[PDB]
């Protein structure tokens, strides 16, 4: 949901 | 596979993982505001974080961690770690605080945001700090990984704390190299560590002021929205 | 200085017979906690436990060596560090609560009196449970409290006071190595040691932030050192 | 001045 999680998804 | 890396593995791991220097988009010829500076500022900051997540990612133990534990590390110390290499950079610049390298200021040019000039002399004594000591870049990343796994530490944390231990070693390692005597090594380790007590103190109070500005509504982009509402 | 040529052994007793007493608060349990009357027992024996801390500091080897403006400016800077790293000590041997005083003490539960308080009990719960994990202790505890005196405020204005951190260093280290810790488990619990001081930094500024939030009961004495924070 | 300036000295 968080940008910085969608971020570190990746 | 972390806690299998030597001293020297370390350190070349984290050195390949150096972010680069990015430049910022101050414009010579535009005249200086409160609103501008604070503008050239954010935007470097975000252009920045996103090196930041990436060299993240490269820290020996961090991509172990679970995605919402990195998430939660990383919104505890962007500021921190956005400091410590401002910091860093500024060293060879005495009385300056080199944000980007076409962006150089002095304390003078920091009056033009309205009490900026407290936080300014604390990064200033803090870089000033570091030349004193004359701190390496190997020591350098070390410090700033300590940071990213050590600020929002505080139900696994074992693994975290095992590699901050490494790291502890792999600083230990660099300063026996250097000639160190066993008396010289911890108490250089510990200047370097109350250093980081600083860098915390600097950053909470960087916080304070940015998500005040949030409320002042006067060009915050949205990773580094999402980044304040975590201290909030 | 007199404090440098000190060995590491009556650096320890120095420190020890420094230490500050444990003040009761005024405690009443026949009334129950509102948000104002638990703020006011806190401010209370925090004012009262200012008064002996100013004693300690004076007996902290070096400290008095300092100017007295550069003895106000580490005092102002610490002190609520200083409460802190006090309350977390002594609240060690109670897990899950926290012992202001003998005849207070509180879980996180109780921290839910105070609007938001429990966030910053909870992190002062998680430094107990931290110390009590590594075995702190009380000669290592008398150190660490003399190192947030004085580094907490040595950027804010100073080769002497980082000769006695390097001092107080040598006296840590001295003391593990008695302990039998191995040279790798010594520098090891040294660091884990000093990044607590990180997170005390951390419970400070947020509860420093909130106090002088409420300003707008406290003593005039609080209410200089609050205003020191702005 | 301060209280703690008092206090320091007392
Ligand atoms: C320390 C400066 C700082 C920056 C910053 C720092 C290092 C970098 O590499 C990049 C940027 C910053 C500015 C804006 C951001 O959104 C993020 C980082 C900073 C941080 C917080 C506050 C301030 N200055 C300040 C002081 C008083 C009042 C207000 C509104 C701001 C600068
Ligand atoms: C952690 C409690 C604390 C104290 C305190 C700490 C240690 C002691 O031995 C004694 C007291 C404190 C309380 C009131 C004071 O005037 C001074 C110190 C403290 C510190 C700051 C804030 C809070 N609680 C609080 C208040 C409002 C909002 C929030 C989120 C928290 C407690």
């Amino acid at each position: 949901h968080k940008i910085l999680h969608r971020l570190l998804q990746d | 596979l972390a806690l299998s890396l030597t001293a020297d593995q370390m350190v070349s791991a984290l050195l390949d993982a150096e972010p680069p220097i990015l430049y910022s988009e101050y414009d010579p010829t535009r005249p200086f505001s409160e609103a501008s500076m604070m503008g050239l500022l954010t935007n470097l900051a975000d252009r920045e974080l996103v090196h930041m997540i990436n060299w993240a990612k490269r820290v020996p133990g961090f991509v172990d961690l679970t995605l919402h534990d990195q998430v939660h590390l990383l919104e505890c110390a962007w500021l921190e770690i956005l400091m410590i290499g401002l910091v860093w950079r500024s060293m060879e610049h005495p009385g300056k605080l080199l944000f980007a390298p076409n962006l150089l200021l002095d304390r003078n040019q920091g009056k033009c945001v309205e009490g900026m000039v407290e936080i300014f002399d604390m990064l200033l004594a803090t870089s000033s700090r570091f030349r004193m000591m004359n701190l390496q870049g190997e020591e350098f990343v070390c410090l700033k990984s300590i940071i990213l796994l050590n600020s929002g530490v505080y139900e696994e944390k074992d693994h975290i704390h095992r590699v901050l231990d490494k790291i502890t070693d792999t600083l230990i390692h660099l300063m026996a190299k250097a000639g160190l005597t066993l008396q010289q090594q911890h108490q250089r380790l510990a200047q370097l560590l109350l250093i980081l007590s600083h860098i915390r103190h600097m950053s909470n109070k960087g916080m304070e002021h940015l998500y005040s500005m949030k409320c002042k509504n006067v060009p915050l982009s949205d990773l580094l929205l999402e980044m304040l509402d975590a201290h909030r």
